[PDB]
DNA sequence: TAACAGCTCTAACAGGAATA
RNA sequence: AUUCCUGUUAGAGCUGUUAAC
C-alpha cells in the first residue's frame, strides 16, 4: 500500500535561441549562440536614458559602464555563466545617452518623499519625463534611479510605487528599468550585468530566449488575483495572462484585466466567459482566425462550478480544454535515492490522485553546471534545503499529466525578468500576479491589454 | 416585482409557461447579434466599392 | 455631359481629449474637457523663463501675466469660445519664472541691431539664453521676444531671423516660442491667448488634443522642399514629415532632412529609397517593430517613374504605399447648391478622372460656430469670399479615395502651432515645409531628426 | 447570519545567496 | 525595485457542520 503510481521525469526543457539552437541553460545559451529575436532586427540598437536626482546620476553611468565591460561571477558560480560584455553576447550595441538624453528629477521629488506622499512621489517623477518626451523616439529604455532617501514611500500601506509608475508609464509606451541602490551594492556584480542586461534587452525589442518545442495551436491562460485593502470591506483585483507561440516567430506574452467590484477571487461565470473569449479572440487575431486546440487555464485557486460550465460553453467542441489548478503550498515533500547527495531531479510529477498530481517544479537540474560538470545543480539551495513541489488539481482534460506537466515545466523557464535558472509556477501566473498588483494598484488600466516587457 | 418573487411565482407554477426568447438571448450563443451584422454588412460593403484589404 | 461623379462630403473629424471626450472644434473641446494629455498627467507645472532685452521684460510678464487671466473673444466671435485661464481650461498652473531663470538679453546684441547682421545676431541670442543651458531642468519653455527695433534683421534676402534661431536652439534641445509685437500688436485677444496656450502646452511635452480613432497601424508620410537661392544656381531642399500613432496613448510628429547637393526638388531612387527606410525604422521603433500596414505620402510636386519604384523598394509586401500629390493651385472652385447661403461643405471630395479629385480641405462646418448657434461657420471668410479645393492625383493606391480624402482631412486639424479650426495642408505637408525652411537656413541639421514641438 | 473545523491565498516585512 | 522564494506576523476567501432567523 506504500508503492505509489510510477513516476517519469520530464527533461529539461530547450530553449530556441539565435540561430534556431537550442540550449536547456538561458544564460550559457546566450553567452554562446544570442538572443533568439536577435536573428531578426527587431532592436536596432539598445538606446538608453536616465531619469534621477542630479545626485545620484554618477550610480547610473557607472552601472551602465558595469553593463558595458565583462564581469565574473562571484556568488552562486555553480550557475552563472561569465558576462562576455553587452555587446558581445546579444550581439547588439548598447548606446550611453547623450546630454539631453539624460533627465533630472525635479528636487521637488525630494520634498514630497520627505512628506511621505507616494502619490505624488510617482506623479512627479512621470512628469520629471517630460525632456525624455520631447524625444520619445531617441532612446529605447529609460533607466528610472531611486535614491535610497525615498525609501519612505517605496512601499507602505494601500500603495506601491513601482506598480504606480509602471502603470502610469505603460500607456505612453516607454518601457522603464527602475533601479534601486540595488544595482550599486549587489556584490555578485555579474548578476547585475546579467539580470539587467537581459531586462533591457527584453524591454527594447523582445524576445531575448523562446521555448522551443511548442505547439502552436496551444495558447496557455493564467488566472492571478490581488487583495486591495477597503475601508469597509476588501476588493479583490484578479487579472489574466497569455502566452502563445503564433504562426510569426515572434513568441506573444500578454496580460490584461479581466474586468466593478469583486468580493472573491472566484470569476462568475459571466465573467469567465468574457475573460475567455477576449483570450481566443486574442489568439485568432494573431492566428489569422484559426482557433486554438488546446487551452490552459491555469489557476492559482479552484475552479467553481460556474468556471467550469464557462470554459465549457465558451469554446466549441473541437478545442479540448485543460481546466488545472496550481497549489503552491502543500504538505508533500521527495527525497531521491537511488538516498541521494542532491535532492530529486526537477520536473518530476508523482500521480497521488486521479485528479491531484504533485509536480517538481523546484529540484536538481542536470546539464547546467559550469565548475565540475555532471554534478547536479539546486536553485534553492540558498533560500531551502529540499525543493517544495505544488499540486497541480486538474479540474477539467481528456487524459495525460504529461501533456499538462510538460507545458508547465516549459513555462516555468521563459520568464526573461527572472535571472536564475527557473521560476516556481508558470510564467502565466506570475505575470497575471504582477498585473494583479498594477492592477489594484491603478484601477484605470482595465482598458488594454499589455505585452510582458512593460511590466517584467 | 422583485427578481425573488418572480422566481418564485415561476418555480410556483412553471407547468403551463410560453417562453418569448428574443434575438439578445443568441447574443451569448456566439452568434453575431443584429448590431454586429450590421458592422459585418457595413464592412463587406465599404471594403469593394472602396477597394481596400478585407482581411488587412 | 454637364453630370459629374456623386461626390462624396466626409464629415468633419473628431478630436480626442481629456477622459476621451470626442469634439469636432478644438478650442471648446479644450474649455468643457481640458487637453489630451492631462489624463497622463504629463506636463504637470508649466513652468517657462525669459529671454528678452531688459527695456520690454514688463511686456513678458504683462502677457504671461494676461495668459492667467480670462479673455473674450472680439474679433473672430463667429468661431472662438471664451477663454478661461491657463490654470482652469489646462487644468494646469502656470508658473511665475524666478529671476534665478528670468534672463537679459546681452547689450551688444542691441548694437549688431544697427549693423543688419542676421547671423550675428542669432548668434548673440543664443548666448546671451546660454545662461540657461545649466538650469535647463528648473524650466520648460523659453520665451524669447525680438523688438520692433529689431525688425531690419527679422527677414531679408537669404536670411530667416526665426528660423535660424529656432535652428540653433533645437540641437540643445530646449523649446522657444518665439513672441514678436505682433501677439501684443493685435485687437482680439482671445485669439492670441488661445494660440500661445496651445502653443506653450504642446512645446512643455503635453498634447492639447489627437485624432479620435486613429488607426495606430498606418503612417502618413509628408515630403515638402524649399528654395535658397545660390549665386550660381538654385538649391532645393526636401524633407520629410511623419504624424503617425504609436501603441501608446500619445502620437508622434517628427520631421528630418531626406539626405549632397540637388538643383531638382525630385528625390533619385537613392535618396528616396534611403528616406523611406530612415522612415520605417522610426516607425518601427515606436510599435515594438512591427510593419505599418498602410503608408500615406503627401508630395507637393508628382512622383516620378524612379521615385516610386523607389517608394516600393523600401517596404515589404504586407505595407500599402498610397502616393499622393497634393495641389493647391487649381482652375476649379465649387459652388453650393440646393444658391447655398454658406460655401460648399469642408471635406467635399468630388473624383474627376481616375487618380484625379478634388478635395474642399476649406469650406463651411456645421456646428462649429458658437454665436448664433446651428450655423456653418466659415474660417477663411476674411481672406476671401470662396473656399478655394485642393486636388489630390493619386500615383499608387489600389483603390480608394475615402482613405486618402479621410485621412488628409483629419491631419488638417492637428496643427497645435494654428490657433484657428484647421488648415489648408495636412500637417505633415506643412510641418515638412517648415523643416525644410529650417534646413536650408541651417546646412548642420540634416544628421538629426526632430520633433514636432521644437519647430512648431 | 453567528460561530466552529480545514485548505489555500495574499498582504507586509526580513533576508541571505546555490553540498558547504 | 537586476533577481530568487525561504520564513515570520496577520487577515481574508472558499468549502463545510451546527444553531438559528
Ligand atoms: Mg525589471
Ligand atoms: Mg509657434
Amino acid at each position: 500500500l506504500s508503492q505509489l503510481a510510477a513516476h517519469s521525469t520530464i527533461p529539461e526543457p530547450l530553449l530556441l535561441f539565435k540561430d534556431n539552437r537550442t540550449d536547456t541553460h538561458p544564460l550559457r545559451g546566450l553567452s554562446q549562440y544570442g538572443p533568439y529575436s536577435a536573428c531578426f532586427n527587431l532592436p536596432g540598437q539598445v538606446r538608453l536614458a536616465y531619469l534621477a536626482p542630479t545626485e545620484h546620476m554618477r550610480k547610473l553611468d557607472a552601472i551602465v559602464r558595469e553593463l558595458q565591460n565583462p564581469a565574473t561571477p562571484k556568488e552562486a558560480t555553480n550557475y552563472y555563466v561569465e558576462y562576455g560584455g553587452f555587446e558581445k553576447v546579444f550581439k547588439v550595441p548598447l548606446v550611453m545617452p547623450q546630454e539631453h538624453l539624460r533627465c533630472l528629477a525635479l528636487d521637488e521629488c525630494h520634498g514630497v518623499a520627505a512628506n511621505g506622499n507616494g502619490l505624488a512621489l510617482a506623479d512627479k517623477i512621470v512628469q520629471s519625463m517630460s525632456g525624455l518626451f520631447r524625444q520619445k523616439h531617441a532612446f529605447d529604455v529609460l533607466l528610472v534611479y531611486l535614491p535610497a532617501s525615498w525609501k519612505k514611500c517605496f512601499e507602505y500601506d494601500g500603495f506601491d510605487l513601482h506598480d504606480r509608475i509602471k502603470a502610469k508609464v505603460a500607456p505612453l509606451n516607454l518601457p522603464i528599468q527602475i533601479i534601486n541602490d540595488t544595482a550599486l551594492t549587489r556584490q555578485c556584480r555579474a548578476n547585475v550585468m546579467w539580470g539587467v542586461s537581459v531586462a533591457l534587452y527584453a524591454k527594447a525589442g523582445g524576445i531575448p530566449w523562446k521555448l522551443a518545442d511548442w505547439d502552436k495551436d496551444e495558447a496557455y491562460i493564467g488566472l492571478s488575483y490581488a487583495i486591495k485593502k477597503n475601508a469597509e470591506g476588501q476588493e479583490y483585483t484578479t487579472c489574466c495572462s497569455q502566452v502563445f507561440d503564433p504562426d510569426g516567430t515572434g513568441f506573444e506574452f500578454v496580460a490584461y484585466d479581466t474586468r466593478d467590484r469583486k468580493g472573491n477571487p472566484y470569476l462568475s461565470y459571466q465573467e469567465m466567459q468574457s475573460v475567455l473569449s477576449k483570450s481566443l479572440h486574442l489568439y485568432q487575431s494573431s492566428h489569422n482566425g484559426r482557433m486554438p486546440r488546446k487551452i490552459f487555464i491555469h489557476k492559482t485557486t479552484h475552479f467553481t462550478e460556474d468556471e467550469i460550465q464557462g470554459a465549457f460553453d465558451s469554446f466549441s467542441s473541437s478545442t479540448e480544454i485543460e481546466l488545472v489548478q496550481i497549489i503552491q503550498s502543500t504538505n508533500w515533500y521527495g527525497l531521491k535515492v537511488d538516498p541521494a547527495s542532491y535532492p530529486v531531479d526537477r520536473g518530476l510529477y508523482q500521480p497521488l490522485t486521479e485528479s491531484e498530481c504533485l509536480l517538481w517544479t523546484q529540484g536538481s537540474v542536470m546539464g547546467v553546471n559550469q565548475q565540475n560538470p555532471g554534478q547536479p545543480v539546486f536553485k534553492e539551495a540558498a533560500l531551502t534545503p529540499l525543493p517544495n513541489p505544488i499540486m497541480l488539481r486538474r479540474f477539467s482534460g481528456n487524459g495525460g499529466w504529461h501533456a499538462t506537466c510538460s507545458s508547465i515545466l516549459a513555462l516555468t523557464k521563459v520568464d526573461w525578468n527572472n535571472n536564475t535558472l527557473y521560476k516556481k509556477l508558470p510564467v502565466t501566473l506570475v505575470y497575471s500576479q504582477v498585473f494583479a498588483d498594477v492592477v489594484k494598484q491603478t484601477p484605470e488600466i482595465v482598458n488594454e491589454i499589455y505585452d510582458y516587457r512593460f511590466f517584467m | 416585482l422583485t427578481d425573488n418573487e418572480f422566481y418564485q411565482h415561476y418555480l410556483q407554477n412553471s407547468q403551463h409557461m410560453m417562453w418569448f426568447l428574443g434575438a439578445g438571448t443568441s447574443r451569448s450563443a456566439g452568434l453575431p447579434t443584429a448590431s454586429d451584422i450590421i458592422w459585418d454588412l457595413k464592412h463587406r460593403y465599404y471594403c469593394l466599392h472602396e477597394n481596400q484589404d478585407y482581411q488587412k
